[PDB]
């Protein structure tokens, strides 16, 4: 079924913890049936997550609080095989690890050390599997806070605002916020609630106030 | 399309592994050259896969392996080329391409690496943009789904 002949990107090693924490592939190919391109996750040849195309509503390289040698690939989409799962794609790459992958394919030289590299060429399989993966920290910004009792970080993008990576994922289109209301708790932090069209609240507490600057000039 | 006597099946550029063909004619060189797909079986009780490009078409097979290859099968089982090339050659190391009536294939040839250069290794053959090459001490430690025939 998948192989080197119909296997538009293919990256061993991939540190998925959502929608299922484990080490996988991640690969892109054209199913033999129908000539249409998949995103599958694989152990060895299990296919624990295929998504099918349309399907694929937002993709982005993200990157992570504290930890700049990994990186985040997240995906959402409408449905999967057996909806086996509904929850967005979130995946950590290394990205020594990656380059050197791609060295072993033969894809970059021993000499190349810039990452960026290798994202590009993710960006363009993707693009042949149907698929935009966008990468705005390469204008956007990040920041810790809570939920409720659960810390996350909030991602806020040119066109969504994201808050990760506990279970549930949270994906906000801007065009869908009806306001962001301030309040201030300390000298120190705040927080914010987001309001969405059809009245939802979602209350992200304990943000530091350095970060208000950059929330307003947002909105 | 085929090159030097080598029946290449070429995949569509968007395949990953399109893109990781660099076999060509090597203008001053005056010669072709090869990526081959080196993937390394370990002795089970975790494969090792690299590709090297511009390997000569002249070569003896373990003559274009590459260091870190070779450091990888000196870590497997047991450092000039001169050397390297030497080490190999004394070693019990079986390799093996695959074989061909688009379509992968599962049914490898052993070959005899130290009888014949790259080029004539390759002559009458298919290879699916390029050849795959596979190192093993047993049979056993080749990948499963995989069959040898002799």
């Amino acid at each position: 079924e998948i192989s080197e002949t119909n296997t538009i990107f293919k990256l061993e090693g991939v540190s998925v913890l959502s929608p299922l924490r484990k080490k996988l592939d991640l690969v892109f190919y054209l199913s033999n049936v129908d000539g249409s391109p998949v995103i599958t996750l694989l152990k060895g040849n299990d296919r624990e997550l295929s998504i099918y195309q349309k399907n694929i509503k937002m993709a982005s390289f993200l990157p992570v609080p504290e930890k700049p040698n990994l990186i985040y690939l997240f995906m959402t989409y409408t449905s999967c095989e057996d909806n086996k799962f509904s929850e967005p794609v979130v995946m950590t790459l290394n990205k020594e690890n990656t380059l050197n992958q791609f060295k072993k394919l033969g894809l970059l030289d021993s000499n190349v050390t810039d990452f960026e590299k290798c994202v590009e060429y993710i960006r363009k399989q993707a693009i042949l599997t149907g698929f935009k993966i966008s990468n705005p920290f390469v204008n956007s910004f990040h920041l810790q806070c809570h939920r409720g009792t659960k810390e996350g970080t909030l991602y806020f993008l040119p066109d969504h605002i994201i808050f990760g990576f506990k279970k549930p994922i949270l994906l906000f289109d801007a065009s869908d916020i009806e306001s962001i209301t301030y309040s201030s708790i300390t000298r120190l932090t705040f927080n914010a609630s987001l309001v969405t069209k059809d009245g939802e609240k979602y209350e992200f507490s304990m943000i530091d106030q350095t970060e208000y600057a950059k929330i307003d000039d947002y909105v | 399309i085929i090159r030097r006597g080598v029946n290449c099946l070429m995949l569509p550029k968007g395949m990953q592994r399109s893109s990781q063909n660099r076999s060509k004619w090597d203008k001053t060189m005056d010669l072709f050259v090869w990526s081959v797909e080196w993937i390394l079986c370990p002795m089970q009780e975790e494969l090792f896969k690299h590709v090297s490009h511009r390997i000569k078409e002249t070569d003896f097979l373990v003559q274009g392996m590459g260091k870190n290859v070779f450091q990888k099968c000196c870590e497997f089982y047991r450092e000039t080329k001169e050397e390297r090339t030497q080490i190999l050659q004394k070693s019990g190391l079986k390799f093996y391409t695959k074989t061909f009536p688009i379509m992968d294939s599962k049914k490898l040839v052993e070959l005899a690496i130290h009888e014949k250069c790259i080029g004539e290794l390759l002559k009458n053959t298919t290879v699916i943009e390029f050849p795959t090459i596979f190192v093993a001490m047993t049979e056993a430690d080749l990948p499963e789904g995989y069959e040898v025939l002799h």
